[PDB]
């Protein structure tokens, strides 16, 4: 029969651990680092592009920061293709919610749903889990600015500042060292860049190797704005913060 | 009977690697070289027609295929896999786009569709990843010209120029030297022909090389007249003759 | 049909619903409460086909309560109404549609404003100062079109209904056995046990 | 419509008028009601054009796959396929088909599948609106083993009468000769058959 | 609607009027009834407009995919077979009546299809409410071996018979020629014999004529 | 009985010089009973405008649907949908319900952001597109609107003029239809700006 | 490596399918049975080992008929053989129903063939453990066939399988050489009885029971019938005589 | 060897054996003995009922399938329930649809075919029980031996179970004798009890330990247990 | 791990052993075949070997009539060969039904190749140990030869050969064409093309043939048929009166 070739992706180890989840996380650990920092007036998402070339078209590129809603975005760490599958279903779930209640989906509801989908590949079906971890950065009128993180297991949690991908241990200590509850978006933008700058496995931290995004509530308006920085914009903010 | 293989054939190893995707990539590495260069007014994709016997008719075997009238593809790796991928790509361009919006899909989205098809063969039950890497070149009104690469994992990336297969490392290096953001289409076609020469062992002419471009609209290739808005396909495969002419200026 | 009326005043929404349940030749009950509380600040009245009426109300009630517990939050009246409209809109194109008309009155704690939604069995939703379902609208819309003011107090609102209910008791062919009135405001939902003579 | 099939000494002949109407209007005056399901197995269609065309197309498909696997099919087998489709789908079809083929062992054969989906093997068969008018005539003039020329004459006369009385029939008279010699198409214009 | 098809010595031509109607009211005074299945296979349709248009695109879509798969030019018989089997499947509920014509590696073809799925072949065909007015013309002037020009005339004349004599038809005449060796040429509004005379007066209103209650700007940007 | 005559209502669109206009009445009734006089029938996704007459529940459902579809379109395409494209999306979406249609009469109006060209189109309940350059009409008083438009209309009207023309067409047509009226709103659209005006009209 | 013989559809390095080959072993381990094609029909006969005096003589029949003109006999796992006949019977009924004419022998052969070949395509099924000899008279002559567990089959003048397939084939070959004009139905029945008696030596330890059946255009009108009584005894003797 | 080819019924061993089936056959041998024999007018089933404790019952081994048919089991009881139930339906169907009693020979064919399916497909398991079927149809008395392999044989008499070999040799000896016990049921039964005891060893067939069933010419298949078999001990 | 050799998944070298072993099976019958194109015909030659004296030689063939216009010769075990044949016949009949014209040789080839590609990617289906050579005189392409293998690969040939001694026949044919400078046998009759085919089959294999050692299939405009022992004999005689 076929039983002979079945890896049994959804079983427990004698220690009560899920093999595939553990190995998928191991995979995630080699992915470009992604950082999320939540300030009083906004959220910052910064990620390091894994592997690049002179010929890579950075303008038309995106492999880490994706827009889910107009008020929610995610930073990716892991298999880009796996991420896109989950990102798309996430985008649909946001719209079903809107079409149903005529209100934008509250951040946690969208995050929980996506996490439940992952949890599924963990308990049934015999398929491999998704090799992806997300940092969600969104805003809603019930909890305001929020930062979440979900991984292959299907577990998700909220944070003031957090990282996923490679060198998370190092990045978390650096963040847990200079983060302050009353920070400001611009402060976070800087903290983020510094952290990546110290954890990178590369020579220097140039703009071509980065993706940046901020979700602010532009005072001169009253609504929430998502800004996915363009190459030039990242190059600027890079000089200013003193990384040139 | 009945496919009882409902579990994944691609799983994570203790190291975090997905073996089958790695192995698929290895298959791609053994494949004949193929490349693509983006110019300011067009894109060029090309590859070697590695005929498997002088008795075979290399024309009856196109490595370069049209997906939509403004999008073409070429690959490196397992030919048969590429073929069915082109069939699926041509169809999804209709089912998931033309039949909904009444216009062909922009290059990024079709690439995204193809990538999805490949990602699934990485997680669905009972299958192996596709043993190919594609290079898709196209043009759409709001995005202009673009060039993408889609790997067995389902990951894709946009390029200014790049190469895949056998001597991809060497070719990529040669391209980095000759590329600039002011190249005209003819310039790219030339740069393309030069890069490909380093990868070809034997005969190097318009019969051993297959090359196509995404450039201006070819009203002469439309098949009909009378509708101003319909100007013709931007995708054109160069003829054996058209290639040779450019080889004498090599 | 049954009497289903609703009127949104200054700081609240008042819902008046007939107490009779008649089947053929007999008036089986005269103290029927044609309403279901969807959430602490959202009330829904309903009238229509014999069984579909309550089955639908309780079904919607169950779903809203489930939402409340899952999110530990109360959906705004606008959100609850949108959910009900979609449910009915699905229903109209199903094998056997729910033949139910409803009025949803709720107090939006976030906006601090009362809201009245009228939705028929086809999934037709509209927000109004005052609404009615069935034959009542024929005698109460012009009444209210005359005696209604946006700044009315809850007390003026109850007087207004009383005026509607009297017109309905004079010209309507059926004996709907009076109404049960309920008030929805910033403090929840309470019933006016004294309307039999207010 | 007026169609018929007649077996004779050398094989079999199929004939038909060329008029298809939608009400009193002649939608097509040069219709070809003689349909080929196989080299030497043809049929005459009456009833719903949409239905009979779909039927024939399916049959042709079945005989083509049959041939691929088991060689040339007997006319009896072709008639069996038509029957299977007509009987099994009797509630949704309005088809009256005359099947006529030429075999080497069986010479010419004619099968008629009327509305119900029943099958009847006969020396010759007539059908279609116009057929009612030539029952008497055909019964009185048909002889077994006629010569090609005699048979062509019998069909030509019979149909000329059907066309004469039935307004749903008319145009030209088409024929198909099926013998060991091969297949021959014949046509006859009004100016000829109208004066018989 | 009046649509016609006329075969000529080296090809085929199809024409149609341009009036679209809902009941007795003219909704579109100049719609295009000539559809393209493939570059050289064109179709004209009468009946439920949405159906002729949807069925034409569906089969056209599959014909393109088929052409790419087989590396061959689409064949009219293929569009014919695909169309009919589809219409047949839907027992006439897809009210599509079409005259499909075109040229391909096997020659030039002229066919007609009905909603229930039956097909016809001939040298001259007409469909629609103008069907009879047109056919009367075709039955009076058609001859074998018409030149491209004679065919255009005959076809154009047939559509006119409809425009003038049929209330379900009017406005302009659209033509499309398909010649065995060249590209197919679509002639949008090949004839425009119904131009509205200049109006007797101008109804431009003096600004301020309309009573406004409230005004405001609408936000388009995100 | 007739789903398209239960609620009532009308919508009309016209092209002008480098501008387009789409207008509708505000009525929503149940047969003879007027119920709401705030039921607007024009919506917009990005710079593309959509008006829908017919069964109110379908009007609402379709709006929620196209918002849903245009939102995903923007997220994937990374640009706002254009009039021409949307018209196709509307058509296919309607035909997808060929044998159980939404009882509506949609109307699309907008300016192609890239070519600046003005665009309008109408559809029957199963998606058949009507692409007129001058005007599209829809609703229970469509015969009237056809009469008004055909008479009052003239090419390249300026925004301020097209406003008078469209408003006069809507208004006078509505006044000869028992199921239309009860308020009205007009939309003047130009490449850069859009003005919305509520007209004063008979309330009977 | 190894293990290429544990799953049914697996190709071994030398391009073989061991499970099918092992199925063959089950066949060779079975009773011997044969088929002789005569000038207007075919004869089938098989060896029926008498385990004990308890077996009611003449009762446990092995030859099976399909439709009314086909005869089938097999060696190997008997239950598998019945399964294959059940299929052939459906296959035949289906064919008659659509084409009216009872199924031609060649056509029937492929039906059995394709079905058997199908069981060598998946690892979720086991190949058939029987070689089957079958045939009959159709529109154009008589046909004899033998089908292997591989699904392979060919037309035969004479055929044998099972324990004594060699003795049988040896005998059959003699007949083929000494009768280029064609044996007769009556003759073949006898010849058959002998060949079984001869081929029984490879199992001379246990006593057996003979079973013959035939289909002859002249002797049975083209219908398959079992040889019984006098005609049977007459053939039993013709053998008992030439065995000494 | 064997260990690599006995994982499931869909695997052939290098010598052409199906071990899973053979292991099934092994559950039969471990099962209590039962005997079957017939004359020309009757068919009898004698079975030794086995008990767990001396506080437990002696598990029934004979099941009636129809007024004219029945069987005895040796192996997995549940599997016999399944198979007998199937046989009860096949019998039932024959009567309701054709108003015809099912031929004992056909019952065998149906049983063989049902068993065979569980030996060619992945996931299933062979039936682990042996069956002895007796019945009186339009061609007289009958006795069938059913093995999970799918092999069904018609005999004059036989036995299956532990030490079944004793009774079997005895019947192969007594053959000419019992086969002629026509018109006398008590004699066939006695001849059966004598055959079965040829397989005893542990104890002796008692009253609540012996079970007999009979069918024939003018005898609807009936089971005799306890006191009813006392006159045979 | 070691199972990357039992089912169709990649080996660390990016290879698919099962497909490779399936190729091995294609030689199991030790038969060689070749196909060449005429001016307006296509011929296929294939060795016919009947070992057993108990076999009915008329039923031993590896050439199939897929459709009125398409012929196919198989190199591999007969059961897989017949599975491929039935499928191809079905595929061709359906194609004509749905599209209204005869399925072209190259198209059926692509279709069969795609089906094969699938056994190459889905684990529960095994590849077929056969190589299919399709031939016809296409109404658009003229004489055609398209061959597919267990990898799902296919291409058109000017001529081709398949089997154990495929290489000897190929180089022989290659040489003849390097000489003639054209991509086909310049002969008006198919009889001469059949002769040419048999002739070179002999030179390359260094073997003589009797009327019962070969099997011949011919494809002409509107028809593909196979030759009889006698039609071959007549062919063998003809070549004899030249050497």
């Amino acid at each position: 029969g076929s039983r002979r070739y079945d890896s049994r992706t959804t079983i427990f180890s004698p220690e009560g651990r899920l093999y595939q989840v553990e190995y998928a996380l191991e995979s995630i650990s080699h992915a470009g680092t992604a950082i999320g920092i939540m300030a009083s007036d906004g959220i910052v998402l910064a990620a390091e592009r894994k592997v690049t070339s002179t010929l890579l078209e950075q303008d038309t590129s995106t492999e880490k920061l994706y827009k889910l809603n107009d008020k929610i975005a995610v930073a990716v760490a892991g298999l880009t293709a796996d991420a896109e599958i989950l990102i798309n279903t996430a985008r649909i779930h946001a719209q079903n919610y809107l079409k149903t209640y005529n209100e934008d989906i509250p951040v946690e509801i969208l995050v929980r749903r996506l996490s439940d989908i992952k949890q599924g590949y963990t308990q049934h079906g015999g398929l491999r889990p998704f090799g992806v971890s997300f940092i969600y950065a969104g805003y809603d009128d019930r909890y305001g600015y929020q930062l979440y993180t979900s991984n292959p297991s299907g577990n998700y949690t909220g944070w003031k500042a957090i990282s996923v991908g490679a060198n998370t241990s190092a990045a978390q200590t650096l963040l847990q060292m200079d983060y302050k509850d009353d920070m400001k978006v611009d402060d976070a933008i800087e903290l983020a860049l510094k952290t990546l700058s110290k954890t990178t496995d590369s020579s220097a931290l140039t703009y071509d190797r980065l993706e940046f995004a901020t979700i602010r509530k532009g005072a001169n308006d009253g609504e929430v704005y998502q800004k996915i920085f363009k190459p030039q914009e990242i190059k600027d903010i890079l000089v200013k913060t003193g990384i040139t | 009977m009945t496919d009882r293989y409902s579990f994944s054939l691609t799983t994570f190893s203790p190291s975090g690697k997905l073996g089958q995707i790695d192995y698929a990539l290895t298959a791609v590495k053994q494949g004949v070289t193929s490349l693509g260069i983006k110019a300011t007014n067009g894109v060029v994709i090309a590859t070697e027609k590695k005929s498997s016997s002088p008795l075979a008719m290399s024309e009856t075997l196109s490595k370069v295929s049209l997906l939509t009238p403004d999008i073409g593809a070429v690959y490196s790796g397992m030919g048969p896999d590429y073929r069915v991928l082109v069939d699926k790509s041509r169809k999804v361009a209709h089912t998931s786009y033309k039949r909904i919006y009444g216009e062909y899909p922009p290059t990024k989205l079709l690439v995204s569709e193809v990538a999805k098809i490949m990602q699934e063969a990485t997680q669905s039950g009972g299958v192996r990843p596709f043993g190919v890497s594609l290079l898709i070149a196209g043009h759409d009104e709001f995005n202009g010209f673009s060039l993408y690469q889609v790997d067995p994992s389902g990951s894709y990336f946009p390029w200014k120029a790049t190469a895949i297969g056998k001597g991809s490392v060497a070719a990529k290096t040669f391209l980095e030297k000759r590329w600039n953001d002011e190249l005209e289409l003819e310039d790219a076609i030339h740069i393309a022909l030069l890069t490909l020469k380093e990868s070809v062992e034997g005969e190097f002419n318009g019969d051993t090389i297959e090359l196509a471009i995404i450039g201006d609209e070819n009203p002469d290739l439309l098949g009909y007249t009378g509708i101003p808005t319909d100007k013709g396909p931007r995708f054109r495969k160069l003829t054996s003759q058209e290639i040779n002419d450019r080889l004498e200026a090599l | 049909m049954d009497i289903i009326l609703g009127i949104r005043v200054q700081d609240s929404v008042i819902l008046a619903s007939s107490k009779a349940v008649t089947r053929g030749i007999s008036v089986l009950k005269d103290s029927d409460d044609k309403t279901r509380q969807l959430s602490p600040h959202t009330l829904m009245s309903f009238a229509g086909e014999a069984g579909d009426t309550v089955q639908f109300a309780e079904y919607i009630q169950a779903n809203i309560q489930l939402y409340s517990i899952r999110e530990d939050y109360e959906l705004s009246p606008q959100a609850v109404s949108s959910f009900v409209r979609q449910e009915l809109a699905k229903s109209i194109r199903s094998r056997r549609p729910y033949q139910v008309n409803v009025l949803i009155g709720g107090y939006d704690k976030k906006k601090n404003k009362p809201e009245l939604y009228q939705i028929d069995y086809l999934g037709t939703k509209v927000e109004l100062p005052y609404g009615a379902h069935g034959y009542s609208g024929f005698y109460t819309f012009s009444l209210l079109d005359h005696h209604y003011r946006p700044d009315m107090t809850t007390e003026e609102g109850l007087d207004l209904l009383k005026l509607c209910v009297q017109e309905l008791e004079k010209r309507m062919p059926m004996d709907f056995k009076g109404v049960i009135v309920k008030i929805v405001d910033k403090d929840g939902i309470r019933q006016v046990d004294d309307f039999q003579a207010q | 419509t007026s169609i018929m099939a007649v077996t004779f000494k050398d094989g079999v002949i199929l004939g038909a008028d060329s008029r298809t109407t939608t009400g009193a209007y002649i939608a097509n005056r040069v219709t070809d009601k003689l349909t080929r399901v196989h080299d030497k197995i043809w049929c005459c269609r009456s009833g719903s054009a949409a239905d009979t065309q779909a039927i024939a197309d399916i049959v042709q498909y079945h005989l083509e796959l049959y041939t691929s696997q088991y060689g040339t099919p007997s006319t009896e087998t072709a008639a069996s396929v038509f029957k299977e489709l007509c009987y099994e789908n009797k509630d949704n079809l309005t088809a009256g088909i005359i099947v006529a083929g030429y075999d080497d062992k069986n010479k010419g054969e004619v099968y008629t599948i009327p509305l119900g989906g029943s099958v009847h093997k006969l020396p010759y068969a007539i059908a279609g609106s116009g057929s009612t008018f030539i029952y008497g005539y055909c019964d009185k003039n048909f002889r077994e083993n006629m010569s090609k020329e005699e048979t062509v004459d019998f069909i030509k006369h019979s149909l000329s009468q059907a066309i004469k009385w039935d307004g749903s029939s008319g145009g030209v008279i088409r024929m198909v000769v099926l013998t060991a010699a091969g297949v021959e198409r014949l046509i006859f214009y009004p100016d000829e058959y109208e004066q018989l | 609607t009046t649509i016609v098809g006329v075969k000529f010595n080296n090809g085929v031509v199809i024409a149609a009027d341009t009036r679209s109607t809902q009941g007795p009211i003219v909704a579109d005074k100049n719609c295009a009834k000539l559809h393209r299945i493939s570059p050289k296979i064109w179709c004209a349709g009468a009946g439920t407009a949405a159906d002729t248009e949807a069925v034409t695109q569906l089969i056209g879509s599959n014909i393109e995919l088929h052409s790419l798969y087989t590396s061959r030019e689409p064949r009219v018989v293929s569009a014919l077979q695909m169309l009919k089997q589809h219409l047949f499947k839907y027992q006439g509920h897809i009210g599509a009546y079409l005259i499909v014509a075109g040229v391909d590696p096997t020659g030039s073809h002229l066919f007609s299809i009905h909603a229930h799925g039956s097909t016809d072949v001939g040298y001259y065909l007409s469909l629609g409410s103008g069907s009879l007015a047109a056919m009367a013309v075709l039955e009076s002037h058609w001859k074998q071996d018409l030149t491209k020009e004679e065919a255009i005339k005959l076809a154009s004349d047939a559509i006119q018979a409809g425009i003038w004599n049929d209330l379900g038809s009017g406005s302009n005449v659209d033509v499309c020629v398909m010649e065995i060796g060249k590209d197919a040429e679509y002639l949008r509004n090949y004839l425009t014999p119904n131009v509205r005379e200049e109006k007797q007066k101008s109804y431009k209103f003096p600004r301020g004529t309309t009573a406004v209650l409230k005004e405001s700007i609408v936000n388009i940007c995100d | 009985s007739d789903p398209s005559s239960i609620n009532g209502g009308i919508v009309v669109a016209m092209t002008g010089k480098d501008c387009v206009a789409i207008a509708c009445d505000l009525r929503l009734g149940s047969q003879s009973l007027g119920v709401s006089n705030k039921f607007e029938k024009i919506f917009h996704y990005g710079h593309v405008f959509l008006g829908i007459t017919g069964l109110a529940t379908d009007v609402t459902t379709l709006n929620e649907m196209f918002r849903y579809k245009t939102n995903l379109y923007k997220l994937k395409e990374e640009r706002a949908i254009e009039p021409e494209t949307f018209t196709q999306l509307v058509s296919s979406s309607l035909y997808e319900r060929r044998f159980g249609p939404y009882f509506v009469g949609p109307v699309v109006a907008g300016i192609n952001s890239k070519s600046g060209k003005p665009f309008i189109a109408g559809f029957d309940l199963i998606g058949c597109i009507d692409e007129a350059k001058d005007f599209i009409v829809s609703g229970t008083a469509s015969d009237q609107l056809f009469g008004m438009c055909e008479s009052l209309y003239e090419p390249n009207l300026e925004p301020e003029d097209l406003f008078e023309t469209i408003s006069q067409a809507l208004l006078n047509a509505a006044d000869r239809d028992a199921l239309s009226g009860w308020g009205a709103v007009v939309y003047i659209i130009k490449k850069d700006e859009v003005v919305k005006r509520y007209l004063k009209m008979r309330q009977d | 490596g190894t293990g290429y013989d544990l799953s049914n559809s697996v190709f071994s390095p030398d391009g073989r399918n061991f499970q099918v080959e092992y199925a063959v072993k089950a066949v060779e381990n079975g009773t011997t049975s044969i088929g002789i094609k005569c000038n207007d029909g075919v004869v089938f006969a098989v060896e029926k080992l008498i385990t004990s005096k308890l077996l009611v003589p003449q009762k446990n029949v092995k030859i099976q008929v399909v439709d009314r003109h086909i005869g089938c006999v097999y060696s190997g796992l008997i239950p598998d053989g019945r399964h294959l006949v059940n299929r052939g019977r459906e296959e035949a009924a289906s064919f008659k129903k659509l084409y009216k004419t009872p199924i031609p022998i060649p056509a029937f052969a492929d039906r059995l063939g394709q079905y058997v070949q199908a069981h060598t395509l998946y690892n979720s099924v086991r190949p058939f453990g029987v070689s089957t000899i079958f045939g009959g008279v159709d529109k154009n002559g008589a046909h004899l066939y033998m089908l292997e567990p591989s699904g392979s089959y060919w037309g035969y003048k004479g055929a044998a399988t099972g324990k004594g397939r060699q003795s049988a084939k040896a005998e059959l070959e003699k007949l083929v050489d000494h009768h280029p004009e064609g044996l007769s139905a009556r003759e073949a029945v006898k010849q058959a009885a002998k060949i079984i008696y001869l081929a029984h030596e490879d199992n001379k330890e246990k006593d057996f029971e003979l079973e013959i059946s035939w289909c002859s255009l002249s002797e049975t009108n083209g219908l398959h019938k079992f040889v019984k009584g006098d005609l049977l005894q007459e053939a039993i003797d013709f053998a008992q005589k030439e065995i000494n | 060897f064997r260990n690599n080819y006995d994982g499931d019924t869909v695997t052939f061993s290098p010598t052409g054996r199906l071990f899973q089936v053979e292991y099934a056959l092994e559950a039969i041998k471990q099962g209590s003995v039962t005997v079957g024999l017939r004359s020309n007018t009757h068919a009898v089933l004698v079975a030794l009922k086995r008990n767990a404790d001396e506080l437990s019952s002696y598990q029934k081994k004979i099941i009636k399938c129809d007024e004219h048919m029945g069987l005895s089991l040796a192996g997995l009881a549940p599997d016999a329930r399944v198979l007998s139930n199937y046989l009860r339906q096949q019998c039932n169907y024959s009567s309701l649809v054709f108003n015809r009693k099912l031929a004992v020979e056909r019952a065998g064919h149906l049983l063989c075919d049902k068993a065979q399916k569980n030996t060619q497909s992945y996931g299933g398991r062979p039936y682990g029980v042996g069956l002895l079927i007796i019945g009186y149809d339009k061609s007289g008395a009958h006795l069938l031996e059913f093995q999970p392999s799918g092999n069904v044989t018609e005999l004059y008499g036989t036995a299956i179970g532990a030490r079944s070999q004793g009774a079997k040799t005895y019947l192969e000896r007594t053959l000419d004798t019992f086969i002629k016990i026509d018109g006398n049921p008590d004699e066939l039964i006695k001849a059966g009890v004598e055959a079965i005891s040829q397989s005893l060893r542990d104890e002796s067939l008692t009253v609540d330990n012996l079970s007999i069933a009979i069918v024939g010419k003018d005898t609807p298949f009936t089971i005799y247990d306890g006191e009813a078999v006392a006159k045979y001990i | 791990a070691g199972y990357d050799r039992h089912i169709t998944i990649f080996s660390p070298e990016g290879r698919l052993y099962q497909v490779e072993y399936a190729f091995k099976a294609t030689n199991q019958t030790n038969i060689n075949s070749l196909a060449v194109r005429g001016k307006d015909c296509t011929v296929v030659i294939s060795q016919k070997k009947v070992p057993d004296k108990l076999l009915d030689p008329t039923t031993v063939s590896y050439i199939f009539c897929i459709s009125r216009t398409i012929g196919m010769v198989v190199n591999g075990p007969i059961p897989d060969a017949r599975n491929a044949a039935l499928r191809a016949k079905a595929e061709a009949a359906e194609f004509r039904y749905k599209y209204g014209y005869d399925m072209p040789c190259d198209v059926l080839a692509k279709r069969m190749a795609n089906l094969s590609q699938i056994y190459t990617q889905r684990a529960y289906m095994r590849p077929l140990g056969v190589i299919l050579t399709f031939v016809s005189v296409d109404e658009e392409l003229g004489p055609s030869i398209y061959k597919t293998d267990p990898a799902g690969y296919y291409v058109g040939y000017k001529a081709t050969a398949t089997g154990p001694k495929q290489q000897e026949i190929t180089t022989n044919l290659e040489n003849h064409f390097k000489k003639s400078k054209i991509d086909h046998i310049n002969e008006e009759s198919w009889e001469k093309v059949v002769e040419f085919a048999i002739t070179h089959m002999i030179d390359a294999l260094g073997t003589e043939f009797s009327k019962n050692d070969l099997e011949v299939g011919v494809a002409t405009k509107d028809k593909f048929f196979t030759l009889s022992a006698e039609n071959i004999e007549e062919r063998l005689v003809a070549i004899a009166e030249q050497d």
